[PDB]
């Protein structure tokens, strides 16, 4: 999902 | 409304393992990242794990890495925290916490919290409470009002929950901080002030629950003839 | 890591007045800061996010301000219900976050004398071999109160424990519970059990007593 991608950017 | 309902916890041996659970309702669980946040003396509030909306990534502070594992099942709308190699320092209240939508970036804040689970790391054994009435009498009345209560004695570890009349009675209740007895067991009292006039028509029952020992006691508190 | 430092550790403010709570970040967090209100035994409740945006459903008298390293929470027209510990939190490095250590906000009120009650031990407990006598001090202010246990008018020491409640969210009072615990055999060796209570709100001490044979 769109949210998962942005959250991955923040988690990594 | 939105809710986070926490289950699990209680007493665990040093070096032992424990899984906490948190079920979500009232919102789209799979849209939001979640944190576990713990609270204990000295360290105060501090997060111990974080996971993305899909579970795609996790984030841990150095203190718990390799020991704590966060995970989620968005099919059952449930967040988990697997706690291993538990330490004396890991005793804390553990909060399930929901983040705001990541589309609000940079403002990713905690808008919904569960009710917390107290995890007690200790090699001692669990012990359920004895519950004794604090009966109303001429020695606990004043000005038309009467005090009564329950003494919840000799349990370990914390916490006990106390309600009155299955939650129908909340006004005028004082449930006190527990004291630590020289035995290492806890004792607590819970009291309520009610009309003196209705002691003969109303029924007062303290509901006591000690989840670490799975001890649940309802004690009816009757007036004493003095 | 980013260290959040709150001040003061505690403050005591009268109802209707304005409380000022401070939070300092060890390095700039822009406006990536939230405030939470936590009453004892409850979850923290979000008040403000983005340093200064009030969360939905939060009373207007809560106001946040600041940017960079110096942040302020202002509570106007203070109510007894505003008793709590207030935390700031930076989320500038989210999902890595840190909290301040909290500021405990205590509500001033007028002096209130305790109502004093005493509870003889239950028959359930006596059959088990123990006697706990409980003295209850209800709804007083300030917090400072002294309880003395007297058994046959002899002052007791070393066989009692007490605890005080958190401040009451409705009337800003305190209550105190004190338990005197004796073995059954020692309980049955005396007649008069009393607690004597001293408090600023009482002109003279208040004594509640019973005789072991009467209750």
């Amino acid at each position: 999902s769109k949210r998962s991608f942005i959250e991955d950017l923040l988690f990594n | 409304e939105v809710q986070l309902v926490e289950s699990g916890g209680g007493l665990v041996l040093p070096g032992g393992s424990l899984r906490l659970s948190c079920s979500a309702s009232g919102f789209t669980f799979s849209d939001f990242s979640m944190h576990w946040v713990r609270q204990s003396p000295g360290k105060g509030l501090e997060y111990v794990s974080a996971i993305t909306s899909s579970g795609s990534s996790t984030y841990y502070p150095d203190s718990v890495k390799g020991r704590f594992t966060i995970s989620r099942d968005n099919s059952k709308n449930t967040l988990y925290l697997q706690m291993g190699s538990l330490r004396v320092e890991d005793t804390a209240v553990y909060w399930c916490v929901k983040n705001s939508d990541v589309f609000r970036f940079p403002h990713l804040y905690f808008d919904v919290w569960g009710r917390g689970t107290l995890v007690t790391v200790s090699s001692a054994s669990t012990k359920g409470p004895s519950v004794f009435p604090l009966a109303p009498s001429s020695k606990s009345t004043s000005g038309g009002t009467a005090a009564l209560g329950c003494l919840v004695k000799d349990y370990f570890p914390e916490p006990v929950t106390v309600s009155w009349n299955s939650g129908a009675l909340t006004s005028g209740v004082h449930t006190f901080p527990a004291v630590l007895q020289s035995s290492g067991l806890y004792s607590l009292s819970s009291v309520v002030t009610v009309p003196s006039s209705s002691l003969g028509t109303q029924t007062y029952i303290c509901n006591v629950n000690h989840k670490p020992s799975n001890t649940k006691v309802d004690k009816r508190v009757e007036p004493k003839s003095c | 890591d980013i260290v959040m430092t709150q001040s003061p550790a505690t403050l005591s403010v009268s109802p209707g007045d304005r409380a000022t709570l401070s939070c300092r970040a060890s390095q700039s967090v822009s406006s990536n800061l939230a405030w939470y209100q936590q009453k004892p035994g409850q979850a923290p409740r979000l008040l403000i996010y983005g340093a200064s945006t009030r969360a939905a459903g939060i009373p207007a008298r809560f106001s946040g301000s600041g940017s960079g390293t110096e942040f302020t929470l202002t509570i106007s027209s203070l109510q007894s219900e505003d008793f709590a510990v207030y935390y700031c939190q930076q989320y500038d490095n989210w999902p890595s976050i840190t909290f301040g250590q909290g500021t405990r906000l205590e509500i001033k009120r007028t002096v209130a004398a305790p109502s004093v009650f005493i509870f003889p031990p239950s028959d359930e407990q006596l059959k088990s071999g123990t006697a706990s006598v409980v003295c209850l001090l209800n709804n007083f202010y300030p917090r400072e109160a002294k309880v003395q246990w007297k058994v046959d008018n002899a002052l007791q020491s070393g066989n009692s424990q007490e605890s005080v409640t958190e401040q009451d969210s409705k009337d800003s009072t305190y209550s105190l519970s004190s338990t005197l615990t004796l073995s059954k055999a020692d309980y049955e060796k005396h007649k008069v059990y009393a607690c004597e209570v001293t408090h600023q709100g009482l002109s003279s001490p208040v004594t509640k007593s019973f005789n072991r044979g009467e209750c």
